[PDB]
RNA sequence: GCCGUUGAAGCUCUGACCGAAAGGCGUGAUGAGC
RNA sequence: GAGCUUCAACGGC
């Protein structure tokens, strides 16, 4: 129940989000960590970013938030960081990773971004 | 023997009996900010006075620093922490205050609280970026005044440019020496000067190639030294003042790095803010911001570190590891910039041991 | 739709809200104060304010079965690492008018928020220091009947028992929240809460250890006493 | 709509490995001009 | 001298 998560997610969504990697991993660009995921954003362009729920410090991501209205990038939340990092392809962990370039998902990546745009308000 | 409280200071024998006590003339949270830190005050002092005409050569404090203080004051002092006076203080304090006794230790606890903390808030982040600006600004003119005092006060006494290079030195000579005949030993050995110096000096003095000085042509270059002395103090009042207000800023920050090179950082991101957002990655080489243009301009070799390099670990350390400390703190100061933006709270002690354990783990590797 | 029965605990109530579910509230204290943004909940006449075992700790160990619970009305308690004071402001309603509460926290801007919520709360005194060196507020405090200390720090059962032998008096209780990766990240939980208690148990007798589990991630509360 | 050769303007260290293993590692491995 | 963010003209499905 972090203080950083600014709206509740369901059991879908969260989990859309998990594989909307796993199809851009492969045919898109991913990057992975909390840092290069900070560099995506301030770089102006990735085009939807993932952030664990499940962090700690927990402030260590507490960014992301702020930032993403700044670029104006959507932002969504799954429920464990390792769960992210297997998603992202290695073994340990992420606290938050960005989609680049979003594949196969183009589509999945699209219409997650919309039932984000309602529940942030 | 003596235990401090929320009204005045008390004196206890080895029985717990009430020897004196000296009620706060002062301020009492005025009185106690600064005894509980460990310096000593009035009515402490013109306590044990009182006490030293009694019988009472022997004195024990709750205190390492008012232990100190006071035998470097002549008083015999020794310390145990919780000691006959405190115990008897904090175990029966109604004895003492009466019994509103806890209302009085609110009164005087919050307004030592409020006393001790920096009210409101929120450009305070851009103040310390002025301090050190300012700070760093007043050492170009410290420097400047300097070379003037030294190159006009050669005129008088040229040899003295060399036999005290180390400038707050010469300057305190201008300053309280003045003319070159006031010279003498008393005076050459009260600016600390050491011993050789006081000998020579004097050997150069005594057979010199100086011009004349007439008391007006010397009272205006004391008046440039004497002013350089005022830049030095000002200094000091700036340095103060960014480490009393990283406490407000980034207390993780401060503990992390020091208050100083916190601060640095604070000023190259431009804001604890924009120094929040920073992949640790942008921390790293913050301040490097030359020879990080020659990077993306002529594919150059980046720099390992920015302002960073001043970390003790860094710079002390062979250039075998420099890179890899230099991200390994990166990171927790990504962290306790994100932490102190955020809420405050102190993690520091935390993230130095992860810190210091990495450290260990980079060396044993190479 | 709530109905609000008395706990074991004095100065600590249950709730059964709308949905039939139990939770845990204290007496609010000061009526008409919101301290960390807890819902609060009228029963007869008076205002309780849920005790969230999310938003504190104290608070999660007492809905997990907290046997030993030495802060009572009337008591006086020594609390390391106060901040906010989120979970201070819950002691605070349970010690009462007729006790006393020293707040002791590291951080100004932190301390700061809790400063003029004391000022209808007589009953705790905000006082800035380091818990880490007991003697710099020596003149501030006296002798207490509990010692709370929730601070995630390294020293943190060493800074329990250096406080345990100024403040704490004989007879009397402590309980310290220890965040495990806090005083060790590399070595396991279990181990960390094992030498934690044997440390403790050189100067205290350490009574119970409860782990925080599911509200906070390893974590374990212990309540030992000083002899 | 996607896409592309572009053009001035502004921004930006790198990013999955080290270990003989034990382990460490995206909460940042590795390389690197404060 | 690389690279991403961005905006007139150009090639094309
Ligand atoms: C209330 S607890 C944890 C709160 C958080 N919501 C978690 O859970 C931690 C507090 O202890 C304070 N603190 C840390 N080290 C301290 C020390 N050595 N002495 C006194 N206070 C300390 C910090 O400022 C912090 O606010």
């Amino acid at each position: 129940k972090p203080s950083y998560v600014k709206f509740e997610v369901p059991k879908e969504l969260a989990e859309k989000a998990l594989q909307a990697v796993e199809i851009a991993r492969d045919t898109g660009k991913i990057r992975k960590g909390t840092n290069e995921t900070t560099k995506a954003v301030e770089r102006g362009q990735a085009k939807l970013v993932i952030i664990a729920e499940d962090v700690d410090p927990e402030e260590i991501v507490a960014h992301l938030p702020p930032l993403c209205e700044e670029k104006e990038i959507p932002y969504i939340y799954v429920p464990s960081k390792k769960e992210l990092g297997a998603a992202a392809g290695i073994e340990v962990a992420a606290a938050s990773v960005a989609i680049i370039e979003p594949g196969k998902a183009r589509d999945l990546v699209e219409e997650i971004a919309m039932k984000v745009k309602e529940l942030m308000k | 023997f003596i235990s401090e409280n929320v009204r005045g200071i008390y004196a206890f024998d080895e029985n717990g009996n009430l020897i004196e006590k000296r009620y706060f003339t002062d301020k009492p949270e005025k009185v106690l900010d600064q005894l509980l830190k460990g310096e000593i005050t009035k009515d402490l002092e013109e306590l044990l006075n009182s006490l030293k005409e009694k019988g009472y050569d022997e004195f024990v404090f709750e205190h390492p620093e008012l232990s100190r203080r006071a035998k470097e004051l002549g008083f015999s002092a020794t310390t145990e922490f919780p000691n006959i006076a405190g115990e008897r203080l904090r175990s029966n304090p109604e004895e003492f205050l009466g019994e509103n006794w806890f209302e009085e230790y609110y009164k005087v606890g919050v307004a030592l609280t409020r006393m001790r903390i920096q009210e409101q808030s929120g450009a305070r982040d851009k103040m310390v970026i002025q301090a050190i600006e300012a700070l760093d600004d007043v050492d170009k003119v410290i420097n400047l005044l300097v070379a003037r005092l030294r190159e006009w006060y050669s005129l008088h006494f040229p040899e003295l440019d060399e036999l005290l290079p180390k400038h707050p030195q010469y300057v305190a000579f201008v300053k309280t020496v003045g003319h070159r005949d006031n010279i003498n030993e008393e005076v050459l050995r009260e600016l600390g000067l050491s011993e050789e110096k006081i000998k020579k000096i004097l050997e150069a003095k005594e057979k010199t190639m100086g011009a004349w000085m007439d008391q007006t042509d010397i009272e205006v270059v004391r008046q440039l030294a004497e002013e350089i002395d005022r830049l030095y103090q000002l200094r000091k009042k700036l340095e103060d003042y960014i480490d009393r207000a990283m406490d407000d800023v980034a207390p993780n920050l401060k503990a992390l790095v020091g208050a100083k090179l916190a601060a640095r950082l604070i000023s190259l991101a431009g804001g604890l803010r924009e120094l929040a957002m920073m992949p640790s990655s942008t921390i790293q080489v913050l301040g490097a911001e030359k020879a990080l243009f020659r990077h993306l301009r002529t594919g150059a070799k980046p720099p390992k570190h920015g302002v960073i390099y001043q970390y003790p670990a860094i710079n002390r350390s062979p250039w075998w590891q420099r890179g890899k400390i230099a991200r390994a703190l990166a990171g927790k100061l990504a962290i306790a910039a994100r932490v102190d933006y955020f809420s405050g709270e102190y993690i520091a002690e935390e993230l130095k041991k992860e810190l210091e354990a990495r450290i260990r783990e980079i060396k044993e590797k190479y | 739709m709530v109905e609000v029965k008395k706990h074991k605990f004095p100065g600590v109530y249950v709730v059964i809200d709308d949905d039939g579910s139990e939770k845990i509230a204290t007496k609010n204290l000061v009526p008409g104060q919101r301290v960390y943004g807890e819902r609060v909940i009228k029963w007869e006449g008076e205002e309780y304010r849920i005790w969230n075992p999310h938003r504190s700790k104290l608070g999660a160990a007492i809905v997990n079965g907290l046997k030993n619970f030495p802060i009572k009305p009337g008591k006086s308690v020594l609390y390391l690492g106060i901040a906010s004071g989120t979970t201070a402001s819950h002691v605070s309603d349970i010690v009462g008018w007729e006790g006393k509460i020293y707040g002791i926290e590291f951080s100004p801007r932190v301390l700061r928020e809790l400063v003029p919520i004391v000022e209808e709360r007589r009953n705790i005194i905000p006082i800035l220091g380091d818990a880490t060196k007991p003697e710099e507020y020596r003149a501030l405090v006296t002798k207490v009947d509990v010692i709370f200390e929730d601070v995630a720090q390294p020293t943190q059962a060493k800074i329990l028992i250096d406080n345990a032998k100024a403040y704490l008096k004989r007879g009397g209780y402590g309980m310290i929240a220890v965040k495990s990766r806090s005083i060790d990240v590399t070595k396991e939980p279990e181990q960390v809460f094992k030498e934690v208690e044997r440390e403790l148990s050189e100067y205290f007798e350490v009574i119970e250890r409860l782990n925080l589990e599911p509200y906070e991630k390893d974590h374990a509360l212990f309540v030992v006493r000083k002899p």
